């Protein structure tokens, strides 16, 4: 009984950030984490992000160094995407979705893959 | 047409066949209480010749069977209906009885009442009913039928005035149909005289369901007597149709030298009938008795429990990658949190729960102090040496379980979670130790064995062996050495401020009145007041000397207070000789009439007799 | 890191017959790191083996899987046209990298 | 032998009066007293040695 | 069967425990979660068959 959902398309100028909800319902927003995925037109995707629940540990991969934080509230129950830095091309759908790879306290690493993905945000 | 009567001395029967003689064997079955009200119900269709719309036929629950009396002339009431809603959503019965025969049979039918009710039925001008039962007018899936002889034997009593006093018994304890019976035309013609009779049995069969409302079989196509009234409260009408409603009862009982029953007692209506029941005779001398013994019930039940919120990290623990080896392995403690233990088993169905002194279902209610949690990955065989006082390999030097462990243990199949064409170097074993292991501590150290007389420096060679060893992991093989990934989760129940519980909710706090508490998890029952007691602030709980409770500090808000039992005593029934006088004069024991004896309550004195207006 | 290496370029297959697909990595992973996706046209991705041979979203007979170690393939027997999704495939244990994909077309 | 209830006694005849349903007859003790021959429905008596 | 046997079924979804030696062949939709489904079998109404 999964629900994720997603805002709208947003279109922002370079030297601003992109700010962007991921609306989560119906399961405990602990359990596990929420990762942010990109996906382009005849590309496969990537290690956008991973992010936990109470506090802001994280498991960024090493491409995105300085740039990557994001913001989640388990009282509003949402997960914020503030991309900041534009890029000039940065036009890609995102998919939150809810993750079964990464660990939020200790960071250990979990099993397997994505199992339930959002409905995209396109810029 | 329905009335209320009384039912006087009526429905004593055989609970076994076994012969008995001179003997007062006392019995716990379903009965028919002395003096109760017996309601003659009345199926009214007749009037004249046309349709008389009626509404009749009331739905009679079959509550802990039925007696059922009647004085009927030849065939007029046929046969029985048992079932739920005898439809296609719960499985039907049929019971219809013929002249000599009976058809019992199982069926899903959708509707059968329907045997064309004609206009010129009625038996002043001709009682032909034959065939009109248009029964299982459907049948989807309905294969069990059966046949055997009549169980009323139909015999004329060849006068009206003693006609056949005809008597059924019916119940379906665990299957088995009993229709213990018994057929009797002595009476004169006045309704349900005093007297005794005990009834015999006659056939029992198992078909299974949970029958639930019970309707006699009229003859529809013939039917007379029956006139349009709405008679009810308490009054008189004839129906030649009767009712009686069994309860669990114990009985005192005695058997005549030639074995036939001639007297019975119910052991709960009189106090006069209790002392008869205590003492096996049907004299009692003057005197004083004990009989039972009163106490008050709860009347509603409280939880109080801290405010605390917070979500336990049994996922962080039981989904991960990074567990270490065996012979070092990692402790974690579970902070204040309410754990929800739902989805430890319910979901996920992998391995056995391997419970070991609290039960998996039994869990969420009770609260605990701390909760701690290891994991490792052992041998598939291996699993058996995580047991109290279980030896092996790895439980004397790699991981040792004490004897009065509590929890569970939780493993399941890895062989997806480890496997490497060219096996797994990264997880280890000790194999040799100086001495077996002391449960819960760690054995880890880096040093080369030292076997026989060579005192090794270093050297690692004969007589020199590394005690851990690379495990060595296959992806191909079978179970066994296939990968287990082992959690084990430790309670303790520990007298302290309670730290991690179960999901409940905190109801408000009543008083000065016999409620169930849940303080925390020390349930019982009393009479919650206020305390003058000097508690220090890390004071939790009051005592006595017997380790019993008796001042306990509200949870989530501070207050201590003062826990007392509930009113107990004795009985006693004072009685004159049981030949010269009938009345009796109850005492109860070390308590105030004031308190609780002055005035009786639904379910609120265990004994059940209360003639007195108190 | 390592990126995921695919040569399944083209699945010209008729439905009713079988249909291989390979993940192969560039030097190691290992077994506890399996992952496969089908990105429908103008959809959104979703988990259909998150290991060996397991089921995530019903899966009634088409999507299996097997390999140990060094090789790993996916098989898909009776393949029913609507889906035509994308066949994507990822590894956890060496970082987190996506495959390369490989699109799966009707062939008219 | 009787249908099982295997034990020692003396067998003789009886004066009981068994209704056509009884089949065992007990005392007060949870032993059996008298008992019924299936194979000629005759009331039989049981005496220990 | 090379194809598989299907023709021997058995029960999932079921309200309550069941007693000793009893059976409760139905032909109905399960009404789980919050959706009471009148035959549409859909989401959250499974066939316990
Ligand atoms: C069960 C166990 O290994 N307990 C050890 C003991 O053997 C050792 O002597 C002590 C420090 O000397 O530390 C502890
Ligand atoms: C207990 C211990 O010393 N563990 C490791 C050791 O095995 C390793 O050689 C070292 C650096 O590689 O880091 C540390
Ligand atoms: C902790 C645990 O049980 N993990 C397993 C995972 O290794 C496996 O790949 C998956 C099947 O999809 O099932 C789960
Ligand atoms: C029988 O029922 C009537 C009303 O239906 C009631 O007044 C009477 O007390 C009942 N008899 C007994 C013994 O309770
Ligand atoms: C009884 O039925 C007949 C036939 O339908 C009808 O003519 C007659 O009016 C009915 N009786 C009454 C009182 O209506
Ligand atoms: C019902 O009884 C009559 C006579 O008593 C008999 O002729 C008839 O066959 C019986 N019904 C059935 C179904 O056997
Ligand atoms: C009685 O029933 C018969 C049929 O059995 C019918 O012919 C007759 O008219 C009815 N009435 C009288 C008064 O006989
Ligand atoms: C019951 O009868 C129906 C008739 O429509 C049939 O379809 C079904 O196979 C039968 N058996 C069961 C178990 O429902
Ligand atoms: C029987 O009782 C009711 C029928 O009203 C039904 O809902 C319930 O599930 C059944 N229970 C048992 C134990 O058969
Ligand atoms: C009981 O038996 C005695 C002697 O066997 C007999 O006189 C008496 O009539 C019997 N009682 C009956 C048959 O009710
Ligand atoms: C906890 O809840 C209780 C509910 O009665 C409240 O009285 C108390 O103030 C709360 N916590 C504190 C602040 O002690
Ligand atoms: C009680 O007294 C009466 C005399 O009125 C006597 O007949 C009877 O036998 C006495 N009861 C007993 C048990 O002896
Ligand atoms: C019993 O109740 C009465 C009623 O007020 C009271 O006066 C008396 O003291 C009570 N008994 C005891 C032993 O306290
Ligand atoms: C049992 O068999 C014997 C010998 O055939 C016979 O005499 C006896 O009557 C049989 N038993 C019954 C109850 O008929």
């Amino acid at each position: 009984q999964v629900q994720l959902v997603q805002s709208g398309a947003e279109v922002k100028k370079p030297g601003a950030s992109v700010k962007v909800s991921c609306k989560a319902s119906g399961y405990p927003f602990t359990s596990y984490g929420i990762s942010w995925v990109r996906q382009a037109p005849g590309q496969g995707l990537e290690w956008m992000g991973w992010i936990s629940t109470y506090n802001g540990n994280t498991n960024y991969a090493q491409k995105f160094q300085g740039r990557v934080t994001m913001t989640t509230d388990t009282s509003t129950t949402t997960g914020y995407m503030e991309l900041r830095r534009l890029r000039s091309d940065d036009t890609a759908v995102y998919y939150c979705a809810r993750d079964y790879t990464r660990g939020a306290w200790f960071g250990e690493s979990l099993i397997g893959g994505f199992d339930n993905w959002g409905q995209g945000t396109l810029v | 047409t329905q009335s209320y009567t009384n039912s006087f001395t009526r429905g004593v029967y055989y609970p076994d066949k076994v012969f008995r003689s001179s003997v007062l064997h006392s019995t716990q079955d379903l009965f028919l209480p002395f003096f109760s009200n017996v309601t003659w119900f009345h199926a009214i269709h007749v009037s004249g010749t046309n349709g008389t719309k009626r509404f009749d036929n009331p739905v009679l629950p079959f509550n802990d069977g039925v007696y059922f009396a009647s004085t009927e002339k030849s065939n007029i009431i046929r046969g029985w209906i048992f079932g739920t809603t005898l439809d296609s959503k719960t499985q039907s019965l049929l019971i219809v009885n013929n002249a000599t025969n009976v058809v019992i049979k199982v069926c899903e039918f959708q509707f059968c009442n329907d045997p064309f009710l004609d206009v010129y039925y009625h038996e002043n001008n001709k009682s032909r009913m034959e065939s009109e039962l248009r029964v299982y007018s459907s049948a989807n899936n309905c294969t069990f039928e059966y046949v055997s002889q009549p169980f009323l034997m139909d015999l004329e009593g060849k006068q009206g005035n003693f006609k056949n006093l005809r008597e059924f018994v019916f119940k379906n304890i665990d299957g088995y149909f009993k229709i213990y019976s018994k057929h009797t035309p002595v009476n004169l013609g006045r309704d349900l005289p005093q007297g005794f009779s005990a009834l015999e049995p006659l056939v029992d069969l198992p078909i299974g369901i949970n029958i639930t409302r019970f309707q006699t079989l009229l003859a529809l196509h013939r039917s007379y007597l029956t006139p349009g009234d709405s008679s009810s409260s308490w009054t008189a009408g004839a129906a030649a149709y009767y009712v009686g409603y069994l309860q669990p009862r114990t009985f005192l009982l005695k058997y005549n030298e030639n074995g036939t029953i001639t007297d019975a007692v119910d052991c709960a209506l009189d106090p006069l009938s209790e002392t008869k029941c205590t003492l096996k005779s049907f004299t009692v001398e003057k005197g004083i008795y004990q009989t039972s013994n009163f106490r008050v019930q709860p009347t509603e039940s409280i939880v109080r429990f801290p405010n605390i919120t917070n979500l336990c990290p049994f996922h962080e623990v039981f989904n991960a990658t990074r567990f270490a080896s065996v012979y070092a392995w990692n402790r974690k403690r579970i902070s204040n949190c309410v754990a929800d233990y739902s989805v430890l088993y319910n979901f996920a169905p992998f391995f056995a729960f391997k419970c070991y002194g609290v039960s998996p279902t039994k869990l969420n209610d009770l609260c605990f102090t701390n909760v701690y949690a290891d994991s490792f990955v052992i041998r598939g065989n291996e699993v058996s040496q995580i047991a109290p006082g279980q030896t092996g390999n790895i439980a004397d030097y790699n991981y040792k379980l004490p004897d009065d462990f509590t929890g569970c243990v939780i493993a399941w199949n890895s062989n997806k979670l480890d496997s490497k064409v060219s096996g797994n170097y990264n997880y280890l074993y000790r194999l040799f130790r100086k001495s077996k292991l002391k449960p819960f501590e760690r054995d880890i150290s880096t040093e080369i064995y030292q076997a026989g007389n060579k005192p090794c420096n270093g050297v690692a060679g004969f007589n020199c062996y590394f005690p851990l060893q690379s495990y060595g992991f296959r992806p191909t093989y079978g179970v066994g050495h296939q990968p287990y990934r082992v959690v084990v989760l430790s309670f303790e129940l520990l007298h302290a401020p309670a730290t991690v519980c179960g999901p409940k909710k905190s109801t408000n706090l009543v008083k000065n009145k016999c409620v169930n508490f849940n303080f925390n998890g020390l349930t019982g029952t009393g009479v919650l007041t206020e305390s003058n007691k000097k508690f220090l602030p890390f004071q939790q709980f009051g005592r006595d000397i017997a380790d019993t409770t008796d001042a306990v500090r509200d949870p989530q808000t501070l207050e201590i207070l003062d826990i007392t039992p509930c009113s107990f005593g004795g009985v006693s029934v004072i009685t004159p000789g049981t030949n010269t006088s009938n009345q009796v004069a109850v005492l109860y024991q070390g308590v105030n009439c004031t308190e609780v004896p002055v005035a009786i309550h639904a379910d609120q004195l265990t004994p059940t007799w209360r003639v007195y207006s108190t | 890191e390592i990126v995921l290496t695919q040569s399944p370029g083209t699945l010209s297959l008729s439905p009713g017959e079988r249909a291989t697909l390979s993940c192969r990595a560039s030097q190691t992973v290992s077994s506890t790191s399996l992952a496969w996706y089908q990105q429908k046209p103008g959809q959104a991705p979703r988990l259909l083996i998150y290991g060996a041979s397991s089921r995530a979203t019903g899966i009634p007979d088409r999507f299996s899987g097997s390999g140990s170690g060094t090789d790993f393939t996916l098989t898909i027997s009776r393949l029913e046209p609507e889906d035509f999704a994308v066949y994507y495939c990822q590894q956890h244990d060496t970082s987190l990298t996506f495959g390369g994909g490989t699109k799966v077309e009707i062939k008219r």
